[PDB]
């Protein structure tokens, strides 16, 4: 996760998953711009850091 | 909240002279913009003048230049929507509408309206 | 010379996303800001979409708003397909010291 | 041109209509006496229609 609403609380966890708007307009739940997608994949390579 | 009433029409005259008032409550009336928006009963919308904070500056459409007139106050928050050579078409409700910054914007406010026919 | 041109019968469909369009063809709708309207009939109209991207308070979280400057058209989409009321649509832009309205999209059939 | 060190008044802008176009990009003019900014530029240049 990469969004959250607000700042989150102690031995807490979330499971939801759907676009977070961070605009000032809405995207009204359909991907584009001022929203992503608060979820996103881990990238690791073998020869990496 | 913000009450709109409207209280112009009532009675039917080919070609003569009607006085619209529209009443505005709850807001300051002099720091947006005011419009007027009418539709045919059974049609689509349409657009019929806009008004600035002060009456400086306004407009109407095309098909009504000529004729038409508007004015307004800030000491008593009214509207007044003066006509004059009305033709069949006129049959339509009014609606004052009421701006927020600018006529981009949207127009957002619409009273209830009141029914205007001629015959 | 400015006009919008929308369909009139569309979204009969019973609760699915459906889309909406709006375009013009004087000239580039996306130069000004358009919106979107809502009239219940017999009963005063409101705004369901403001700033070409936004909803005023109150407004469910379900209708959508998008701009496609390829193909000249704005896209007016509805996620939930509740049991509102009937109502009629229409389209605004802004050409030069004026204000036009769209012809109307029925949607009676939900 | 840099504009700075001063009130911003944009109550005379979006209350005129001699203007053909008002699109603001990235943030909402609908909110913006309310905003705070640090530097504020101003470009004119004359193109056709």
């Amino acid at each position: 996760r990469l969004f959250r609403k607000s700042n989150l609380k102690p031995f807490e966890r979330d499971i939801s998953t759907e676009i977070y708007q961070a605009g000032s307009t809405p995207c009204n739940g359909v991907e584009g711009f001022n929203c992503y997608f608060p979820l996103q994949s881990y990238g690791f390579q073998p020869t990496n850091g | 909240e913000v009450q709109l009433v409207e209280s112009g029409g009532g009675l039917v005259q080919p070609g003569g002279s009607l006085r619209l008032s529209c009443a505005a409550s709850g807001f300051t009336f002099s720091s947006y913009w005011m419009s007027w928006v009418r539709q045919a009963p059974g049609k689509g919308l349409e657009w019929v003048a806009n008004i600035k904070q002060d009456g400086s500056e306004k407009y109407y459409v095309d098909s009504v230049k000529g004729r038409f007139t508007i004015s307004r106050d800030n000491a008593k928050n009214s509207l007044y929507l003066q006509m004059n050579s009305l033709r069949a078409e006129d049959t339509a409700v009014y609606y004052c509408a009421r701006g927020q910054l600018g006529p981009w914007v949207g127009v957002d406010y619409w009273g209830q309206g009141t029914l205007v026919t001629v015959s | 010379n400015f006009m919008l041109t929308q369909p009139h019968s569309v979204s009969e469909s019973p609760g699915k996303t459906v889309t909406i369009s709006c375009t013009g063809s004087s000239g580039s709708i996306a130069s000004n800001y358009v919106q979107w309207y809502q009239q219940r009939p017999g009963s005063a109209p409101t705004t369901v979409i403001y700033e070409d991207n936004q909803r005023p308070s109150g407004v469910p979280d379900r209708f959508s708003g998008s701009i496609d400057s390829s193909s000249n058209s704005a896209s007016l989409t509805i996620s939930g397909l509740k049991t509102e009321d009937e109502a009629d649509y229409y389209c605004q832009s802004y050409d030069s010291s004026n204000w036009v309205f769209g012809g109307g999209t029925q949607l009676t059939v939900l | 041109k840099r504009i700075s060190n001063c009130v911003a008044d944009y109550s005379v802008l979006y209350n005129s209509a001699s203007f053909s176009t008002f699109k603001c990009y990235g943030v909402s003019p609908t909110k913006l006496n309310d905003l705070c900014f640090t530097n504020v530029y101003a470009d004119s240049f004359v193109i056709r229609g």
